């Protein structure tokens, strides 16, 4: 909530993956001076000789950028008494550690988790290519300023795409394929050669999610499992 | 997958097919999906008495396929079996382990909680459809993330979250609940309706879009 | 200048802890003050788990 | 009035699931020409997953393109296949 | 340090490399008017049809840029009485010694140490592509303003790449291989030819940190020596 | 390389492999590293008394390879029998020359200060493991940058940094010590935790992160 005469102001906090698993949970003690959010669209416009054609491909990657200053006067902390310079240095060190460890293409763990404690909204975010720009000019000598730009991956309400547990009814790991392969490994080279011959003969004679119940996709697996317990030719078929 | 429909007064059979597919001509497929005889719909309910299973009337329920499974004979066959029970094919059937909701709700995150039980006599209690979905959200969320002895990243971080009662921490509990619940494909999405921080009691209530 | 024609090339991938082996068949050098200094290494007959 | 278009590409593969393969689509080309004695197509894929270890050679990839909006009931709602071939 | 609660801040200092061994330093009498630090990230975001792909490849160059002037008052020094003009001339000469004979001739130091006592931060820096920029203006008849941009090689606390020691457990030189080469130097032409023929014969019928403790890497090296001195064939094998 | 671990109350051997390496499947190769008989982990010590060396029980240590060395047969054979001798072999053994510990700390940056000693009986003293590291660091730190007869650019300029005790000299000394310590690849990082002055006396301490 913002200061609206009904509730007191609340200020932004950022959750980071802890390198031992779990998290760190940093928070700002003075809120941003500028706050900007962009929502670009992938729409494109092409002009044909007799008509205009409007084509859209959906939402594009959002950008979050904000700028602010760390407070001067000392302020108590939930486990210390930390000054503005220590807070800014802690921020720089978190950011440096998060950027440097990403040298394997992408962290297998968390993106940064962002809580907008001011206007109700939550995002998962990544460091933008502008990065953490820190400056301190002649004006306001004892106040630090920080500029952060981020890109939004998705809402924090939704879990990871690949991690979603699919239906997986029936059996995704059928035993028929496994024991067929074991049988065929156990066969003699001449046996497999004759099986290849029979397959080629059948192919000549062509012309001229899995569930044992209410499903036909696994029909071949039951038939392929046969022709080895029963000698349907010196070797299986298909 | 499918949609339900309720037959209305003097409802034209072709109007159903048009109303949900735009063309009229797919009504031949729809009536085959629902195992109807030629009298597809009838005003009088006494006429249904003669052939109840093969004759529908006002206020009866019909099954509408989605467009892709329209001409699949196998879907037509299965959709001729699961009439007004088709939900069971998507949500599934599983064993009941919630023997008393009066028990585990007062003990919460711990070892040695849930157990198999028996409804009726002799047949072990199998809990099905929406009632399977209740269990498969509840039993998931009570498990801590690391727990289960195959396929880790089950469960939730909920047991970590008993920190200070201050507002940020409450939103952190909302986030882990949302994260845990949207993790199963059977639910489209989730969002918070309301929350209430008592002196040491968190209370909050959440919507989930179960499919069908 | 270490790379030369006909020399066997060993690469270690840090992205996912993988190892690659190659055989050099062509190299094309490029030196210019305007933008750095590059060296192409053409390879053939490459295989993994070196 | 100006037409509105919402393309929606699908990809199906038969020997990793095809729906996950289609999700990481970014762009493709399909050179087909009767002038020459060979038809060739190219597909650009994102780097999210290590495709080198997955997609074995000589697999068959099917591509489907959605021309315009489904619910509008336009003639373009046909899911016409654009090209099929062997990688 | 700053001016707040703690004693008087310490100015920013620059350390350059002495040709004749040792080091020479340069402290600014007047702190810079502007001080900017850019820390971008090398990461690109490209959305697919229904997902967002994020890839990263490490931390980007941390670019340091600051602008300062020199006072008109004189001030005590370690040797002599140097005014602002002399100070800026010495700075120019130092930068020119580091830059002019950098690509030509030779410079003893490989890098420059940049000390931020006021910000409590340290880095190893090299002249940026923009380079030094000096300018004097109408409304500063007596003063001299400097503008410098830098690129951070890395943290000053870490050691140099070339001054790093690996684990190097056990012997690093496999003396058997190194003296097989030596024993081979003496061999006659026929011995070498028979060695080559034997090697070919073994080769065409195959498919059908040196430490002997807690390792098997140096196995064949010891066999070669033993086969050479004892004599498996006229030359040897392998 | 490896990670240390301990047996917890009624933890199964499946549970460990799953938590550290992800897949439970790997426990099978993981038992060979700890040389365990079938009862791989067993709760009771009077049951470990059956044949003590071939088992682990509650409170005992365990060895956990990195995944690259998990499949190596040589790593299996070495970890099977060496057990606690792992750490010593992994961080090294050499002669002890810290004979006069009270003394070398009275004349550092001067030569002739270290000397062989005798421990046990009839054999030169040797140091191992963490103390191998305390020795080499202390000596290396107290050696000038170009004074070993081979592989120079070894040591420090600590003999050169004596100055007016103003803070810039103290940061310079800090940086030299950190460079000194971080030279050996076996140490991850160093950082200062205190620097302190007493007139003409410097004092301070550094924390070093040694690999497991």
């Amino acid at each position: 909530p913002q200061s609206d005469g009904i509730s007191n102001l609340h200020r932004i906090a950022l959750r980071f993956p802890k390198e031992g698993g779990g998290y760190d949970m940093y928070r700002f003690k003075v809120n941003p001076e500028n706050y900007t959010i962009d929502s670009p669209q992938r729409t494109t416009a092409i002009k044909t000789k007799s008509d205009i054609v409007i084509e859209d491909y959906g939402k594009d990657i959002e950008v979050i950028n904000f700028t602010g200053t760390t407070g001067f006067r000392p302020v108590r902390e939930a486990d210390g008494l930390k000054t503005g310079k220590q807070k800014m240095e802690e921020l720089q060190s978190r950011v440096s550690e998060y950027a440097m460890q990403g040298g394997s293409g992408n962290v297998s763990g968390s993106y940064l988790q962002f809580f907008n404690f001011t206007d109700d909204s939550y995002y998962k975010v990544h460091l933008a290519p502008q990065g953490l720009k820190i400056t301190r000019s002649k004006d306001e000598p004892l106040l630090f300023r920080y500029e952060i730009t981020l890109v939004v991956i998705g809402s924090l309400t939704e879990a990871d795409r690949s991690a979603v547990t699919t239906e997986e009814f029936g059996n995704v790991k059928p035993n028929a394929s496994q024991r067929v392969d074991e049988g065929i490994k156990e066969l003699d080279k001449n046996a497999r050669k004759t099986r290849d011959r029979n397959n080629q003969e059948i192919s000549r004679r062509e012309n001229t999610i899995y569930n044992p119940r209410q499903s036909t996709n696994g029909l071949k697996g039951n038939i392929d499992n046969m022709a080895l317990i029963i000698g349907y030719g010196d070797g299986g078929v298909s | 997958r499918f949609k339900k429909h309720v037959v209305q007064h003097e409802e034209t059979m072709q109007a159903i097919a048009q109303r949900y597919y735009g063309d009229v001509s797919y009504w031949i497929d729809l009536v085959e999906h629902n195992n109807l005889k030629y009298p597809y719909l009838v005003e009088t309910d006494e006429e249904k008495m003669k052939d109840p299973e093969r004759l529908a009337s006002t206020g009866d329920t019909l099954i509408i396929p989605i467009e892709s499974d329209l001409t699949d004979v196998s879907a037509k066959e299965i959709n001729s079996r699961d009439k007004d029970v088709l939900v069971e094919l998507a949500l599934g059937r599983d064993l009941n382990i919630t023997a008393d909701e009066k028990y585990f709700n007062e003990h919460g995150t711990s070892d040695n909680i849930l157990a198999f039980s028996t409804n009726g006599n002799g047949d072990l209690d199998t809990v099905k459809g929406i009632d399977n979905m209740k269990q498969q959200l509840q039993a998931r969320l009570l498990t801590p993330r690391g727990s289960l002895m195959l396929h880790p990243n089950y469960g939730s971080d909920l047991h970590n979250l008993f920190g200070l009662n201050i507002p940020e921490q409450a939103t952190l509990i909302e986030m882990e609940v949302l994260r845990t619940l949207t993790s199963d494909n059977r639910v489209k999405s989730a969002n918070l309706i309301d929350w209430k921080i008592q002196g040491n009691v968190y209370s909050g209530q959440f919507s989930v879009e179960i499919k069908s | 200048p270490k790379y030369d024609l006909g020399k066997r090339l060993f690469i270690e991938d840090k992205q996912r802890g993988d190892t690659w082996e190659f055989y050099i068949e062509s190299v094309e050098h490029k030196f210019d003050y305007k933008q750095g200094y590059y060296t192409t290494v053409g390879v053939t007959r490459g295989l993994k788990d070196a | 009035m100006r037409r509105i278009r919402r393309p929606k590409v699908r990809i199906e593969i038969v020997t990793y699931n095809g729906d996950e393969f289609g999700a990481k689509l970014l762009g493709f080309q399909t050179k087909n020409s009767m002038e020459d004695d060979s038809s060739v197509f190219q597909i650009n894929m994102a780097g999210d997953t290590y495709w080198d270890k997955l997609v074995m050679a000589n697999d068959i990839i099917r591509i489907f393109i959605t021309p315009n909006d489904d619910p509008n009931d336009k003639e373009g709602k046909q899911e016409r296949l654009i090209q099929v071939g062997m990688v």
